[PDB]
């Protein structure tokens, strides 16, 4: 099995800046897509953006010109460069790991859908 | 518990234990039927006791879709050697045999425990209703799909009857389904996942293609002072492994074109590495008498163009070298496969050329728009130019070879224990890349 865990939340004023770590620790070969979802408690849960495996990326509409994602291919993880912040996007921020192909060397591996817990993001 | 899988294996297969240790782990994900499972183990016997012998423990009806009935037939004809109730459903069994199994199926408490259709069959209104009062019947334990690369452009033997597999699975939901092939790119294994409906999480049991004995290494044409030589040197150095034994093992070399294969040959022959030339254009009398004298080793060596064909794979086939680059990384795969198969140290090499790698560039290009006049652009055309380019990429990039291989095919990174060229010395791969950089032109 595998784990998404996420960081780097907290508060900040309106116009601000935070960057969010999403982690994907176990024995991954590739995942399809990964996706920042937020959930704002008295709204819709509200799809943020994502980044497939070969580095294409695709942002919502109100988050578009502020927030960005991005890889550290290596490091087998991935950001959420959060600026120009409004009240609006205090939220709590999970990942979804959309076709995550996990394999080891036994040759034992498993496909499956993983889902990070999320961290909380509060702008004033 | 686990108990009973043991007793059924050899108290009906007649077998001790597994083949394979991966081969135990796969039949138990399946016993535990709370997953779909993919398979892409090779053709040797073990993949298909992974759907037999649980359908067995299933107490219910165990289906098995296989696109030619070569395959099927050999397997029921050995199944019922072995007292089990299986059936084949093959048009190659008369329209009256036919009647009598729809039937059987159609009553509760049927006597058929798996049956082996086709895909054809498995997909026609003709079939449909008796597999609907099975489904309804919770008569269905499991759903089988062999050769399930046919189900992706990508894979070479496409069979759209298999897309309508897809939504069978989603009638099916109390029934499991299992999905087995040969070999598969991470690419081909993406699809049959969805084009087959999978439920994840799928249990996946893959062979890797990293084998330990094997010494992967690339040399570059433009680079050699003497080209002959250096294949001569490196002939002698795979062979005489013990130097108290003298000549020891066989081995052999590849070439895209038939006349540079007889050419090696010789150049070979007469610097003392006995070596005999061998292709498609040669009659078959030739082949079979040059094939004996390397099958014996009264000439430890032979040459072989892009079509020796897998005839028979030695023991002590200590290396395989490839004047030329190959038409696929898979090809280069199969070809240096051949290699090594007793387990003793072996050693696989390439010698590129930017010249070879343009020459197979427009040949394939040309023998593309070949086809695109004769069908037209086509998803497999692009896929093409696309398994060629990996095996250039593969010794233009520095990476361990072993790593590089298993990326492409979908295994995870290998143990090299210092077994290919970038694993044994970084740096001297480093030397003769920067060389190629200055040496592009
Ligand atoms: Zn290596």
């Amino acid at each position: 099995q595998v784990q998404l865990v996420e960081n780097g939340g907290g508060c900040v004023q309106a116009g601000g800046s935070l960057r969010l770590s999403c982690a994907a620790s176990g024995s991954i070969f590739s995942i399809n897509r990964m996706t920042w979802y937020r959930q704002a408690p008295g709204k819709e849960r509200e799809w943020v953006a994502a980044i497939t495996s070969g580095g294409s990326t695709n942002y919502a509409d109100s988050v578009k010109g502020r927030f960005t994602i991005s890889r550290d291919s290596a490091k087998g993880t991935v950001y959420l460069y959060m600026n120009s912040l409004k009240p609006e996007d205090t939220a709590v921020y999970y990942c979804e790991a959309y076709g995550t192909y996990t394999l080891a060397p036994t040759g034992e591996g498993e496909y499956d859908d993983y889902w990070g817990q999320g961290t909380q993001v509060t702008v004033s | 518990p686990e108990r009973r899988v043991r007793s059924t294996l050899k108290k009906v297969f007649g077998f001790d234990s597994f083949k394979t240790p991966l081969q135990e782990s796969a039949t138990m994900a399946v016993v535990k039927g709370n997953k779909d499972v993919f398979v892409c183990m090779p053709t040797g016997a073990g993949k298909s006791l992974c759907y037999q012998l649980p359908a067995l423990l299933a107490k219910g009806i165990t289906i098995v879709v296989s696109p030619l009935i070569a395959l099927i037939q050999d397997q029921v004809d050995h199944l019922l050697t072995l007292k089990v109730r299986v059936s084949s459903l093959n048009s190659k069994l008369s329209a009256q045999e036919r009647k009598e199994l729809l039937a059987d199926l159609e009553r509760e408490k049927p006597q058929t425990k798996i049956l082996y259709i086709t895909p054809e069959m498995a997909a026609s209104s003709s079939f449909q209703p008796t597999l609907n009062s099975l489904v309804s019947r919770h008569l269905l334990s499991y759903l089988v799909v062999d050769e399930a690369h046919c189900v992706s452009q990508w894979g070479h033997d496409f069979r759209p009857d298999y897309l309508r597999l897809g939504a069978l699975r989603s009638r099916l939901g109390h029934a499991p389904c299992v999905a087995l092939t040969a070999t598969a790119t991470p690419q081909v294994q993406e699809d049959v996942f969805a084009a087959l409906h999978l439920k994840k999480p799928v249990a996946i049991f893959k062979t890797p293609c990293f084998r330990a004995n094997l010494f992967y290494d690339v040399q570059f044409k433009e680079l050699i002072s003497d080209p002959y030589g250096n294949l001569k040197d490196f002939c002698l150095k795979a062979l005489g492994q013990e130097a108290d034994k003298g000549l020891s093992g066989c081995g052999i070399v590849y070439c895209r074109t038939r006349e540079a294969c007889e050419q090696l040959a010789i150049e070979l022959s007469c610097r003392g590495v006995n070596a005999k030339a061998y292709h498609a254009g040669l009659k078959a009398s030739e082949r079979t008498l040059v094939q004996n004298d390397w099958m014996e080793e009264k000439v430890p060596v032979i040459v072989a163009t892009i079509s020796f064909g897998m005839g028979v794979d030695k023991a002590n086939v200590r290396f395989v070298a490839h004047w030329n680059i190959a038409k696929s990384m898979a090809g280069y795969y199969q070809e240096s496969g051949r290699a090594g198969r007793d387990g003793k140290p072996s050693w696989c090499r390439l010698y590129y050329s930017r010249n070879d790698r343009d020459q197979v560039s427009f040949l394939i290009r040309k023998e593309v728009a070949k086809l695109q006049e004769k069908r037209g652009n086509k998803a497999s055309d692009k896929a093409t130019i696309m398994a060629f380019d990996a095996l250039v990429t593969f010794c233009e990039e520095l990476g361990c070879r072993h790593a590089a291989i298993a990326k492409y095919f979908g295994d995870a990174l290998p143990a090299c224990a210092k077994g290919c060229d970038h694993c044994q010395n970084p740096t001297a791969v480093r030397r003769r890349l920067e060389a190629l950089e200055r040496s592009s032109s």
